[PDB]
RNA sequence: GAUGUGGCGGUUGACGGCGACGUUAGGAAGUCCGGAGACGCCGGCGGGGGCCUCGGGAAGAGUUAUCUUUUCUGCUUAACGGCCUGCCAACCCUGGAAACGGUUCAGCCGGAGGUAGGGUCCAGUGGCCGGAAGAGCACACGUCGCGCGGUGUCCGGUGCGCCCCCGGCGGCCCAUGAAAAUCCGGAGGACCGAGUACCGUUCACGCCCGGUCGUACUCAUAACCGCAUCAGGUCUCCAAGGUGAACAGCCUCUGGCCAAUGGAACAAUGUAGGCAAGGGAAGUCGGCAAAACGGAUCCGUAACUUCGGGAAAAGGAUUGGCU
RNA sequence: AAAUAUUCAAAUGAGAACUUUGAAGGCCGAAGAGGAGAAAGGUUCCAUGUGAACGGCACUUGCACAUGGGUAAGCCGAUCC
């Protein structure tokens, strides 16, 4: 027929991890190849939105590998963890608590 | 998947395949006499082999 | 093979190394260029000009066993 | 409007079935599910039903506890008011 | 506008089995009559005057009309079996060999 | 090989649906909407018209105010086609032009 | 796993960039915290790949009384890597909006700063280059043979097509749709930092190594299960062309059979398939099935009803070729 | 006796409606009578030999009988979880 596609390795079920995409060879023949699932977004915990400045791939790619040091991170604190506008919210909270605390303490003793 | 890979079954298949061979002519003389018409040669299409 | 380079110096430094080389001159093609096979990775230097290309082939170290093809 | 007399939601869902009394309770609580509500926090008419007993405001991201089908409840008003009054008098 | 022609020079080659291995005057003669026949008379895609000169053993037709390309390979197939039991005595190639055509086209 | 196609019959038939023809009730009708669902055609009205109007405002041939009302009318589907909208845009411009000269 | 060469770091543990963030390195003990592994189902929409459609062009094949610049067919480009590139989503900066705007299938962007202008990011994907023609494909010629020498193998177009994927949305719920190996990050800063060397050694390049077990082939009107070469049953992937909504039927491509014991007469009678003037369920326990209606467009549409429906009620008319 | 269906010439052989090759007619009609994997069977795959039994006809043919060979993985699976 039309150049046919078959389970090329073994495992003969159409699982989520064995969703496939067709590739054409230099022979001119169609076969699908095993492709790992497309990545999500790493979340920021407070907002729940995707974390900017961070490429997202399978954990195997994302660990000690061909990638350089930079690709795991953003330079700022909570680089991969919090989104950036989220980071400043906690710097603001840190500022407010310390200044308020001295005012509270002196008031109570007097 | 493989086509049940487990060694315990696999060895029995090898043994039974070897076992399912005809009786070799010569031995019928070196038994004295008694019709050595094997018996333990089975065919796959009929019966079933248990493990 | 993973890489194409344009820096003549980078190619030359690799070329002095023991590892290998092969060189292609033929028709004007994708194929033609001076190839240096380093063990894990292969750097390819495309010299566009014919005269400079011939000189590059001449520059090749005499001890190295480069394939004419 | 179009081929609509009153309104439905769930009357249209049924066909002929279920009945006039039965739709009264559930129509009120399914319009409440759809119903936009104003956040206490932002003040926008954003808030929507996240899940049963759970309400979430999309813009500010604030998640709030409430009734199953509806943002609050008559019972909720009564319970908060008595607690606040008791707290106010005792602290005095 | 300009110059647009289809200048095909017709070559006769001797290769392939199916009879003997010969040439003949008739192959180049057939080329002219059929070109005029199929192209000429039309409401449609052409409109042309056919001009011909003949070389030593090649007939060259330049026609003020259509192309000389894909179309000329297609037309030659038609000529073969309408008359004359031969043909399978030519259809070599490699290069632009066989009947070589040069397309004159209007500038755009 | 072994015999041949039958593209030639099919292509001419398709070319005879490129050129009107044979689209009375009888031959042309299987189940109701399924030939082309008509939902996409309604969306096509939204999409074609909103591109034209958006192009006009951002290039500046109409004012933003002219766009604002017209967009809402496109949602109402008061214009069913590429044309009829064309007259509406030009009419809107002309009415506002007559207003503007009166105002100054 | 070994290392050596280069580079990284004396502001001791890199800068540039308004920033978003960029890059061949750019310390990091105990500990912490997050995120990745990691998620339902349906609907429509977006983009991609392949397949389908089609013109020009370079080769071989066919029609070829007759006609047809007609018809058919090869026209291919990988994993992997370089450079470049994605809009939605998201974010940065400018700016300060009422005749308020953009905008979703749910009203959502902007009044905790929009529309608009300029950037940044996710890199599916394509491009061109590397791979890589040295390959493969189609031709010509050669037997110079277990194989010889040459070419050509290119360039466009179209969309409610088909399949699959991927994206971001929307519907659903008294239903709100796993976990771990695998694992990086940040916060943490102890401790160790040198100069003719010591520190980085998440970088590039170089050196070596990678054990254990399965791989035949059928996958079914004949290799499986029903004693069985049983018309049965048995999980999944690929899915051409027409007519047509069709992955319907029918015909055909591609792939696959031609083995359904064969011959003769072809009676009644069966079994299976059709048709019958006139009549029209009188047959029969009973309209059992044969038979008719049937698709669609337009018109027309009932007493009643939980007002959602009945409803495709009923009942009619229409339906081509071609220009 | 279901599964739309065979036929002609040649090759071989003692012997050919059925084997094999061509020619021809067809059939499944791409949710296939298709190319493969699972499960299952276990060598059935293929060569060569070949008709005692067996393929409820036939037979020189066979998924039969005899004789040989064939499954090679750092990257696919198992493994690991």
């Amino acid at each position: 027929m039309v150049q046919r596609l078959t389970y090329r390795k073994r495992h003969s079920y159409a699982t989520k991890s064995n969703q496939t995409r067709v590739v054409k060879t230099p022979g001119g023949k169609l076969v699908y190849q095993y492709t790992k699932k497309r990545a999500s977004g790493p979340k920021c915990p407070v907002t729940g939105k995707k974390i900017q400045g961070i490429p997202h791939l399978r954990p195997t790619e994302y660990k000690r590998p061909r990638l350089s040091r930079n690709r795991r991170t953003v330079n700022r604190p909570y680089g991969g963890v919090l989104s950036g506008p989220a980071v400043r919210e906690r710097i603001i909270r840190a500022f407010l608590v310390e200044e308020q605390k001295i005012v509270k303490k002196v008031l109570k003793i007097q | 998947m493989p086509s049940h890979k487990t060694f315990r079954i696999k060895q029995k298949l090898a043994k039974k395949q070897r076992q399912n061979r005809p009786i070799p002519y010569w031995i019928r003389m070196r038994t004295d006499n008694t019709i050595r018409y094997n018996a333990k040669r089975r065919h796959w299409r009929r019966t079933k082999l248990g493990f | 093979m993973p890489k194409q380079i344009h820096e003549i110096k980078d190619f030359l430094l690799t070329a002095r190394r023991k590892d290998a080389r092969s060189v292609r001159i033929k028709r004007t093609k994708d194929a033609v260029k001076f190839k240096v096979r380093c063990s894990k990775y292969l750097y390819t230097l495309c010299v566009f000009d014919a005269d400079k290309a011939n000189k590059l082939k001449q520059s090749l170290p005499p001890g190295l066993t480069v394939q004419e093809v | 409007m179009t081929k609509r007399t009153k309104k439905a939601g769930i009357v249209g869902k049924y066909g002929t079935r279920y009945g006039a009394s039965l739709r009264k309770q559930i129509k009120k609580m399914e319009v409440s599910q759809h119903s936009k509500y104003f956040c206490e926090f932002c003040g926008k008419f954003a808030v929507k039903r996240k899940a049963v007993g759970i309400w979430g405001c999309k813009d500010c991201g604030k998640v709030k506890a409430g009734g199953a089908y509806t943002m609050n409840t008559a019972s909720a008003v009564t319970v908060r008011s008595t607690i606040r009054r008791l707290r106010e008098q005792t602290e005095a | 506008g300009g110059k647009k022609k289809g200048s095909v020079s017709f070559v006769i080659d001797c290769s392939k089995p199916v009879e003997d291995k010969i040439m003949e005057i008739a192959s180049l003669e057939k080329f002219l009559q059929e070109r005029i026949k199929v192209a000429g008379g039309k409401a449609g895609n052409l409109g042309d005057s056919v001009t011909v000169t003949r070389d030593k053993t090649k007939v060259t037709v330049t026609s003020d009309g259509a192309f000389s390309k894909r179309y000329l390979k297609y037309l030659t197939k038609k000529y073969l079996k309408k008359h004359n039991v031969r043909d399978w005595l030519r259809v070599i190639a490699a290069n632009k060999d066989r009947n070589v055509y040069e397309l004159r086209y209007f500038n755009i | 090989p072994q015999k041949i196609h039958s593209r030639s019959r099919a292509r001419r038939a398709h070319e005879a649906k490129q050129k009107g023809r044979h689209s009375g009730y009888g031959k042309r009708r299987g189940t109701r909407e399924a030939r082309l669902p008509t939902k996409i055609l309604w969306m096509r009205r939204m999409r074609v018209l909103r591109r034209l109007l958006r192009k006009y405002r951002e290039a500046k041939k109409i004012d933003k105010h002219m766009y604002h009302d017209m967009y809402l009318k496109v949602k109402g589907n008061m214009f069913k086609n590429k044309r009829v909208l064309m007259e509406s845009i030009h009419k809107s411009k002309a009415e506002k032009a007559r207003e503007k000269t009166l105002s100054d």
